[PDB]
């Protein structure tokens, strides 16, 4: 009984939970009355009853402290300011310190300092939870791709994941305003960089897919125009090959966020989109030249003339 | 038959299917052009030759009214070039065998060029006589029932039906019927089908007892049944005393040689005797319990109640869509629920229509109780899931607003369901036939502002029933039952149940008479108000200690003030109500021991003690002052002053918040302290306050996640929150309809799917297990979530002057007033 109480104190901070602590305290209170008179006359009952009533008094503060808001820095400053003591940093980082060290801080009398510390921790936790979301969300969230005429892997329903990343940027740039968030500032900036690189990657993927499928209905199947634009057709085929390699690399990567970690990726996207734009401009020039070669073509339109 | 050419028909309702579903559309990710219904069927007819199309004739009809935009893609098809012009891909040629039809009644939104390009056929009059229509309807019913029932009994009954009613007196009946006031009425030529179908079904219901009685008595009972059916179908929209007048009329004109139709006429058939005569005055008594004051599944039997129960059950068994009409306080929804849930053959699907409810919402609602099966007759099907019939209760069908060219699209969708018994699956692009999923709905008269007049097609295809306020006496008995139940708590004054009910009914009648929309457009009084005040009395008594007669009268008057007069303006109206309460009490109460009964002279609150009771003015003032001092200590520091009016408002707000439904409408002017007095009262009970944060581009999604997180906090951790919503917060109509739904309903009907549905389910699991509750029934989990949100959520509305158009819409909304 007293051994159970000592075990509860010696159980680490991360290993104790408020629900299990409440159940254990209920068991202690229930079994306190079952003790014979001889045990109660002994000091064991006095010590156990005092300790369990003390733990009952500090139940709510433990509930407040047990949220995911608190980081090891918060507990470090709690121990420094209140208990005027320190716990080994390796044990503090993994949140394994005895509940006795928590209690010797006299949580009841010093409840205001712990309350303001918990308020700051919750202010940082409002940021932390939104961080966790993107963290695991974009961790995978890959682009579902299919097959077109045995060619590239075009992404299906890509606009929804596009919009997801866009709103993730909006929320990451709006959470930058907080009272207690300066802990993950380097992490926050790292996440910002990752998602901004991804945003540019996505706004160029939409454009490159659009133009590649535009010219793919123009080149690659009808040899007449392919022979009519041999240099442009060769450039388009080379771009198709390199972008196919890029898509295979990114799709067997299986990690949307890690796509930025592939070197010469954004540069490849930029050169690809610039070359595609130039190819489309040259194609439009050829269209206009052919229309000048034959005035009646202006009625047929681009698709019909192609 | 004339040419021996096969016929191909495809019926499409225009407004139901959008352009990207009808003609298809390209995908804005790879420009893959989706087929769409019309283009798909055209492709099947033209490109595919396995089907017979050279020898056959192919016919496409657009039953719904057409708008130029839909034919803006068909005008080329309508043009002499005879080619389909797709936005993407090749242009589909169309053969002469591919004919196109259009059907409508309104030409306001049709270009004259289309009129020139099409062939116009007009119907300036009816196509058939009344008698011929009736005869065809009987033939239809006979052929519908022959393939199921015995042929000889069918022969006997159909001969007796043909020889039962003669068209000559029927003409007089219908002509006199036209000479009668209807609500959303249509010409008798439309109600003929409802009358005949109801009659034939109900006479077929008594098949087993048609072989052992004399044919004279069989003729008598068949005349009784046909008279009853004609009454109910033809005059179901009548006032009810005009129903009695029509009863007398048809009694006179129709043959008197048979057993005569009476007002409260019914046959209690039992296999003990040839029980077929007229039965009346059979109302049974019901004993209830004290806690059953507010369970929205409670109804009290009356003659009108049982009559409407039986008529509704008969016409559902008649397999016909039904639409209900009545004043906003007529009680349609809950009497319908009590009529339908107890049924052992029908399943309740209560769905509230919005300003705009998309069709796939109804499709999902069907999915929750149906499944897709594939047969040969109808290929894909959407029939029932269990064995009991599935009937969906659409609510306020007139609430949805028409499109930019008129006509409500999902109203036509319901027309498609209940006319052609199916619809078209938009992605599958194949017709699906339903299996007897009936349609029931209730709508206030369009004379009520904010209600669009309904298209005659929809009203014609269904049947109309109007039920009004059940007189004054019927209210007296029902609230006498309520008051005996409420006096089960206090047996001291059991015999005083009648005076309270009589006083309440008389006060309600006088409130209706004195105050009307002539002053302003919210002086509407309904039996719902009486039910709310009896609940208030029940809560006061249950929470309060033993009360003397004077105490009971005082609390009754206080609840009368809080239910009736708190919506009143001016002081002339207020003192008029005051003196009205004086004469009401004096007439309906012998005890003369009350003092002044005015608002200032009544001070009932539970904030100063555990027991709700009359309390001293000064003590309440001191308590409020101390709490306000605490507010200045910790809450927002604003120069504030305490007076009697704001103290009275604090009492009102506390009483409203302690109610089970803390849905409050606070109407006044600005700078009066309302938006902060509500915070004060909320903190008095220690609630949680959330105020929405809006912007100049705040879409629906902002209020969506704010409302969802508030709901979760009220549910996941039982925060017991209070919501303050201001006239500034309401600017768009989307979250307007969201709030209207969350008020009229109790949950979110459009976001509880997929991952949201699963997290709701697992959160219910976690909360029930943590609380030690064994509740694991999914439907009962949904109902318990409804109960939790109802028990823990309180929303209050702070509004500017009602003269504002937005404020006028706020006060005039049905759910918000209700
Ligand atoms: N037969 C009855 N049994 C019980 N309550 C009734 C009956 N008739 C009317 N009422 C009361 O009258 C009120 C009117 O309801 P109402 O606002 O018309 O509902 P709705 O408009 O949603 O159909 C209801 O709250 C109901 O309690
Ligand atoms: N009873 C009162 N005594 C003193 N000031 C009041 C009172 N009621 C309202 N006010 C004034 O109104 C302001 C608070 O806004 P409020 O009246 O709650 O806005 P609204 O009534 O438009 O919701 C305060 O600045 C205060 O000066």
């Amino acid at each position: 009984l007293w051994e159970d109480v000592q075990r509860t104190f010696e159980t680490p901070w991360c290993r104790v939970d408020v629900l299990l602590l409440q159940s254990d305290l209920a068991n202690f209170l229930r079994r306190a009355d079952e003790l014979p008179r001889a045990v109660k006359q002994f000091e064991m009952y006095k010590s156990l009853f005092s300790q369990v009533n003390m733990l009952t008094s500090v139940n709510k503060i433990l509930v407040e402290l047990k949220d995911g808001a608190l980081k090891p820095r918060h507990w470090n400053m709690i121990f420094r300011d209140i208990g005027k003591r320190q716990i080994q940093k390796n044990l503090l980082d993994k949140l394994e310190f005895s509940l006795k060290d928590v209690m010797v801080l006299n949580l009841t009398l010093n409840e205001i300092l712990l309350t303001k510390i918990i308020e700051r921790a919750q202010k940082e936790f409002v940021i932390e939870k939104s961080l966790n979301r993107i963290k695991k969300f974009w961790k995978e969230a890959q682009y579902e791709v299919i097959e077109h005429s045995s060619g590239l892997k075009l992404v299906r329903e890509w606009d929804v994941l596009e919009q997801a990343c866009k709103e993730d940027l909006e929320e990451l740039v709006s959470m930058k305003a907080s009272n207690y968030y300066k802990i993950f500032e380097q992490d926050c900036l790292d996440l910002e960089s990752k998602l901004t690189k991804l945003s540019e990657i996505q706004v160029n993927w939409v454009e490159v897919q659009f133009y590649w499928l535009d010219l793919y209905g123009i080149l690659g199947e009808n040899l007449d125009i392919q022979n009519f634009l041999p240099l442009e057709t060769s450039k388009f085929k080379s771009l198709t090959s390199e972008y196919k390699m890029i898509t295979t690399r990114a799709f067997q990567l299986d990690t949307t966020i890690e796509v930025i970690h592939i070197p010469n990726f954004d540069t490849t996207l930029k050169l690809t989109i610039d070359s595609l734009k130039m190819i489309k401009s040259s194609l439009s020039t050829f269209l206009e030249r052919q229309r000048r070669q034959f005035p009646r073509f202006y009625f047929l339109g681009n698709d019909d003339l192609l | 038959i004339f040419d021996g050419h096969a016929n191909v028909v495809y019926v499409i309702d225009t407004k139901v299917l959008t352009k990207e579903s009808l003609y298809g559309s390209m995908l804005k990710a790879t420009l893959e052009w989706r087929d769409g219904l019309f283009t798909s069927i055209l492709r099947r007819v033209n490109d595919d030759i396995t089907g017979t199309f050279k020898n056959s004739r192919i016919w496409v009809v657009f039953d719904s009214d057409l708008d130029p935009e839909y034919v803006e893609a068909m005008n080329s098809v309508l043009d002499d070039n005879k080619i389909l012009t797709l936005p993407n891909g090749e242009r589909l040629p169309i053969p002469p065998n591919f004919r196109i039809l259009f059907e409508t009644d309104n030409l306001d939104h049709t270009t004259p060029a289309t009129i020139t390009r099409c062939g116009l056929l007009w119907f300036s009059t009816d196509v058939c006589s009344i008698s011929s229509k009736i005869d065809h309807l009987l033939n239809k019913s006979y052929e519908a029932l022959d393939n199921k029932l015995s042929m000889f009994e069918l022969d006997k009954l159909k001969d007796l039906i043909s020889d039962s009613f003669d068209m000559a007196s029927l003409t007089n009946i219908f002509t006199c019927s036209n000479d009668l006031v209807h609500i959303l009425g249509v010409r008798t030529f439309n109600k003929l089908e409802t009358a005949v179908q109801l009659a034939v079904h109900l006479i077929s219901s008594y098949r087993q007892w048609f072989q052992n009685l004399d044919d004279k008595s069989l003729k008598d009972v068949i005349t009784l049944l046909i008279k009853r059916s004609l009454l109910y179908a033809l005059a179901g929209d009548s006032t009810g005393e005009s129903q009695r007048a029509f009863i007398q009329t048809i009694n006179t004109y129709f043959g008197h040689d048979s057993q005569e139709l009476s007002d409260y006429s019914t046959i209690v058939i039992a296999n003990d005797k040839l029980s077929f005569s007229s039965f009346c005055s059979e109302i049974p008594s019901v004993s209830l319990e004290a806690h059953e004051v507010m369970r929205p599944d409670i109804v009290i039997p009356t003659i009108d109640t049982i009559k409407h129960e039986k008529i509704f059950y008969d016409l559902l068994n008649s397999k016909r869509g039904i639409i209900l009409c009545g004043p906003p306080g007529s009680g349609k929804t809950m009497i319908m629920n009590n009529a339908l849930r107890n049924s052992s053959l029908y399943d309740v699907v209560g769905i509230n229509f919005s300003k705009d409810t998309t069709t796939e919402h109804i499709l999902s609602a069907l999915h929750r109780h149906t499944n897709y099966v594939t047969t040969s007759k109808g290929l894909t099907l959407l029939p029932k899931s269990d064995i009991k019939n599935l009937v969906l209760f659409c609510d306020e069908i007139n609430l949805p607003k028409l499109d930019k060219y008129g006509s409500q699209n999902v109203v036509l969708f319901l027309r498609q369901l209940m006319e052609k018994q199916g619809f078209w699956k938009t992605p599958e692009n194949k017709w699906v036939t339903i299996e007897r999923i009936h349609i029931v709905g209730a709508c206030n008269p369009p004379t009520d502002p904010g209600r669009i007049p309904m298209s005659e097609r929809f009203t014609r295809h269904a049947a109309i029933l109007y039920l009004g306020y059940p007189s004054g006496k019927s209210l007296s008995q029902i609230y006498e039952i309520y008051y005996k139940a409420i006096f089960k708590l206090v047996p001291e004054f059991r015999s005083y149940t009648e005076p309270f009910a009589r006083a309440s009914v008389h006060l309600y009648n006088e409130c209706k008479a004195r105050y009307s929309t002539g002053l302003q457009s919210h002086y509407l009084f309904s039996p719902r108000e009486l039910t709310r005040l009896v609940r208030g009395v029940y809560t006061a008594i249950n929470t309060g200690p033993r009360q003397t007669l004077r105490s009971l009268i005082r609390l009754w008057a206080y609840e009368a003030w809080r239910i009736f007069a708190d919506r009143l303006v001016g002081v002339k109206e207020k003192n008029s109500f005051e003196q009205l309460l004086y004469e009401t009490v004096d007439k309906y109460l012998p005890n003369q021991d009350l003092g002044n009964i005015s608002s200032t002279s009544l001070l009932f609150s539970g904030l100063l003690s555990l027991d709700f009771k009359e309390v001293n003015k000064t003590d309440l003032v001191n308590f409020i002052e101390e709490r306000f001092k605490t507010f200045c200590d910790e809450e927002l520091e604003v120069p504030m002053v305490i007076h009697e009016s704001m103290v009275d408002h604090i009492l009102r707000i506390d009483r409203a918040l302690k109610q089970v439904q803390g849905h409050m409408m606070l109407i006044g002017a600005s700078r009066t302290g309302k938006t902060i007095l509500t915070r004060f009262v909320a903190w008095l009970n220690g609630l949680k306050i959330v105020q929405p944060k809006i912007h100049r581009h705040s879409n629906l999604s902002d209020f969506d996640m704010i409302l969802k997180k508030a709901i979760s906090d009220c549910s996941l951790k039982e925060s017991r929150t209070c919501l303050i919503i201001d006239e500034s917060n309401i600017l768009e109509t989307a979250f307007l309809e969201r709030m209207n739904t969350l008020l009229a309903n109790a949950d979110i009907p459009d976001l509880f799917q997929g991952e949201e549905y699963d997290k709701l389910l697992n959160n219910l699991r976690n909360k029930t297990r943590s609380l030690g509750l064994l509740l694991d029934t999914e439907q009962e989990l949904y109902d318990w979530f409804v109960g939790e949100i109802a028990k823990n959520l309180h929303v209050v509305f702070t509004i500017c002057d009602p003269t504002n158009n937005k404020s006028s819409a706020m006060i005039s909304s049905p759910a918000l007033f209700n």
